[PDB]
RNA sequence: GUACGUGAAAUUGCUGAAAGGGAAGCAUUGGAAAUCAG
RNA sequence: GCAGAUCUUGGUGGAAGUAGCAUUCAAAUGAGAACUUUGAAGACUGAAGUGGGGAAAGGUUCCAUGUGAACAGCAGUU
RNA sequence: AAAACUUUCAGCAACGGAUCUCUUGGCUCUCGCAUCGAUGAAGAACGCAGCGAAAUGCGAUACGUAAUGUGAAUUG
C-alpha cells in the first residue's frame, strides 16, 4: 500500500514463468493501463513478486479501487 | 546460501512449512495426523 | 484421529487455545443477577 | 558436501565428484538395485508412490480396454 | 451454474467469449478473497472453477 | 518499556553509535511510541534523543 | 625400505555397554566384563 | 514519624579488612544496613548522587567517614538515603529541620 | 474429565496401629490386641 | 507353567537433593525485576577489536506483534 | 524412656501400565483371472480446497471435468 500510494507502482502475484515482457502485456491487458517499469523477485517461499510502476497518466489508487483489493 | 536454484525455494519452503500447526477444525472433521 | 499420540497432541493444543480465548474474554470483560450459578434444586421439576 | 540431491530419485546421494547417484545409480538408465538389498527395494518398488497410470489400467481391465461413449 | 448441454449447444468462438467472461469473474473473487471476502463469494469460487473446467470440456 | 528498537533507530538516524545515542529518562512514554524512523526524527528534532558529543580525541 | 617399517580395557563405569573403540583407548586393544572369568577358569580345566 | 537528620558513617571501620573488588558494593551494603538500624524503617532508598560519591574513586577506595542524610519520606515510610558535603566528616547527628 | 475401559506389581506420600540398645527376613509354641466361623 | 540365562522389553527404586553447575543507584514496565528497558557511576575488549563486511554453510535463522507450553546445568517480562 | 527417623501391617492417594475383554490389522491356506512403458511407465519433485499440516485424491479443467447409474445430500 505504501507503495501505490507513493511511487504509482502496483505489486502483483505473478506466475511464475511470467517474464517482464509478459507481465506488461498481462497487466496493460487486463487493467488498460500502460506500465513505465516491471521489477521482479523470488519470494523465499518459491512465488514470484512484481512491481508494476504505471505512467503519470494514470493513478495506480484508480486501478487499486478498480480492482477491488484497495 | 544465496546463489540457490529455485526448486530449491520451493523444496526449502515446503519443508518448513510442514513444520505448522494443524487446525482445530480439522480436528473436528473425526481425525488427521502428524508427520 | 485414529493416531493416540496425535489426537492428544491436538487436544492439546485445542485445550491451551480454549483457555487462553476464555481468559481473552473473561479480561475484556473484567451480570451477577443474570448469570446465577444453575444446580439440581435450581433444575427440580 | 560430498552427495548432493539426485535428479532422478530426489534423494541426496548424488556423489558430486563421481557424478552419480549412491541410491539409484544415476545416470545410468537403469536403477540401482541389488537382490542382497531387500529392504532397500521395497522402500521404493512399485506402489511406494501413485501408480496413477497403472491404477487406471487394472481399473480399465475388467471391460476389455473398450473405447467409445455409452448408448 | 453452466449447464454441460446447453454449453453443447453453442458454437466454439462464443464458448471461448464466455470463457474469457469467466475467467475475469474468477480473477474479481480471487481479489474478493485478498481483501476480505463473505462465505457467498468465497462459495462462488468453487463453482466457478467447475465452470471453467466444463466450458473447456465442451470446447477439448 | 523495551526501547531496545528505538535505540537501534536513533543509532541508525543519526548515524552514531548505540553508545552516542541518549534518551530523556523521564519521556519513556513518547519514546516508546515512536516506532518508525520518521517518528524518530520528530523526537530528535524535539530534542527527546540526543546524540553524545565525542569527547577529546 | 626395512629401516623404515594390546590394552586392557575394565566395562565398567563408563565403558558398560559399548560397542566400538572406547574414549581413551588406543591400538591394538581388549575388553574384559568379569563374567568371562568363570569362562576363562572352564577353558584353562578344558 | 517522618523526620529528617544528618549523620557521619565511619565507613572505615565498616569496611575494615573488606576484599578489595568488593569495597563499593559492600559500601552500599552497609549504608542501607546502616539506615534500617537507625531510621527502623526496612525500606531503604540510595540517591544516585550518593551511589556517585562512594564510586567516585574507583571500587576500591571508599572514604573513611561520609556525611549522610536520612530522612523518614512516606511511602507511596521509607528512609531516603542521599549525601551531604561537608568540609570535615567528623561532627555529631543532627535532628534537621 | 481426553495425563480418559479395566487398572496388577515394583515404587512413593499420607493417616492409623505397632515394633525398634551394632542387621532383617523365617520356623515352632503360646500370650496380648484386633477380627471370623458361631 | 520361570527366580536366575553379565536374559529381552518396559516400569521403578536406594545411592541422593548427593556428585555437581565487575558490578552499583534511581526510574519505568510487570502478578512477579540478581538477569528486561532507560539515565547516572564504575569497569572490559583497544583498529591484531568482543569492530564493520563478504565466501562457503545453514534456510527464514532478518523484521514487527503476541505468548512464556517444552529451552535455559538458574531465571526471565527471555 | 515421648517425638522424629527406620521397618512391618492395613486403609486412602499417587506412580506405573500388567491383567481381562475386545480388533476396519497381521499371518497361513485355497480358489479365479492375466492387464506396465517412447500413445512417456515405475519412481521423484512441485503444486491444487472458503477455512489444510499429514495421509487420501487430483494436476493450472488441479480433494476434480464429461458421461452413465442412483435419487437428495455435504457436514467441523
Ligand atoms: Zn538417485
Amino acid at each position: 500500500m505504501k507503495k501505490i500510494e507513493d511511487d504509482n507502482t502496483l505489486v502483483f502475484h505473478v506466475h511464475l514463468k511470467a517474464n517482464k515482457f509478459t507481465i506488461k502485456e498481462a497487466v496493460r491487458k487486463l487493467y488498460s493501463v500502460e506500465p513505465v517499469k516491471i521489477n521482479t523477485l523470488i519470494r523465499p517461499n518459491g512465488t514470484k513478486k512484481a512491481f508494476v510502476k504505471l505512467s503519470a497518466d494514470a493513478d495506480a489508487l484508480d486501478v487499486a479501487n478498480r480492482i477491488g483489493f484497495l | 546460501p544465496s546463489h540457490k536454484s529455485f526448486r530449491t525455494k520451493q523444496k526449502l519452503a515446503k519443508a518448513a512449512r510442514q513444520n505448522r500447526p494443524i487446525p482445530q477444525w480439522i480436528r473436528l472433521r473425526t481425525g488427521n495426523t502428524v508427520h | 484421529i485414529k493416531n493416540k499420540i496425535v489426537r492428544q497432541q491436538q487436544y492439546m493444543k485445542a485445550l491451551h487455545q480454549k483457555n487462553k480465548d476464555k481468559l481473552e474474554r473473561r479480561k475484556e470483560r473484567a451480570r451477577l443477577s443474570e448469570n446465577i450459578p444453575a444446580t439440581i434444586e435450581s433444575k427440580r421439576v | 558436501k560430498s552427495h548432493t540431491i539426485c535428479r532422478r530419485c530426489g534423494k541426496r546421494s548424488f556423489h558430486i565428484q563421481k557424478s552419480t547417484c549412491a541410491c539409484c545409480g544415476y545416470p545410468a538408465a537403469k536403477t540401482r538395485s541389488y537382490n542382497w538389498g531387500a529392504k532397500a527395494k521395497r522402500r521404493r518398488t512399485t506402489g511406494t508412490g501413485r501408480m496413477s497410470y497403472l491404477k487406471k489400467v487394472h481399473r480399465s481391465f475388467k471391460n476389455g480396454f473398450r473405447s467409445g461413449k455409452p448408448a | 451454474a453452466l449447464k454441460t448441454f446447453e454449453l453443447r449447444k453453442q458454437s466454439q468462438e462464443n464458448l471461448a467469449e464466455q470463457l474469457q467472461e469467466l475467467r475475469q469473474e474468477l480473477a474479481s473473487l480471487r481479489v474478493q478473497k485478498i481483501a476480505g471476502g463473505s462465505g457467498s463469494k468465497l462459495s462462488k469460487i468453487k463453482t466457478t472453477r467447475k465452470d471453467i473446467a466444463r466450458i473447456l470440456t465442451v470446447i477439448n | 518499556a523495551n526501547l531496545r528498537t528505538q535505540k537501534r533507530l536513533a543509532a541508525s538516524v543519526l548515524k552514531c553509535g548505540k553508545r552516542k545515542v541518549w534518551m530523556d529518562p523521564n519521556e519513556i512514554s513518547e519514546i516508546s511510541n515512536a516506532n518508525s524512523r520518521q517518528n524518530v526524527r520528530k523526537l530528535i528534532k524535539d530534542g527527546l534523543v540526543i546524540r553524545k558529543p565525542n569527547l577529546m580525541h | 625400505r626395512l629401516q623404515r617399517v594390546p590394552t586392557l580395557v575394565v566395562a565398567k563405569g563408563p565403558n558398560k555397554g559399548l560397542k566400538s573403540r572406547p574414549k581413551g583407548v588406543k591400538g591394538k586393544y581388549k575388553m574384559v566384563d568379569s563374567r568371562m572369568k568363570k569362562d576363562l577358569r572352564a577353558q584353562k580345566r578344558l | 514519624q517522618v523526620v529528617t537528620r544528618d549523620y557521619t558513617i565511619h565507613m572505615h571501620k565498616r569496611l575494615y579488612g573488606v576484599s578489595f573488588k568488593k569495597r563499593a558494593p559492600r559500601a552500599i551494603k552497609e549504608i542501607v544496613a546502616f539506615a534500617q538500624k537507625h531510621m527502623q524503617t526496612k525500606e531503604v532508598r540510595v540517591d544516585p548522587s550518593l551511589n556517585k560519591e562512594v564510586w567516585k574513586r574507583g571500587i576500591r577506595n571508599v572514604p573513611h567517614r561520609l556525611r549522610l542524610r536520612l530522612s523518614r519520606k512516606r511511602s507511596d515510610l521509607y528512609t531516603y538515603v542521599q549525601a551531604v558535603d561537608v568540609a570535615n566528616p567528623k561532627m555529631e547527628t543532627t535532628v534537621v529541620e
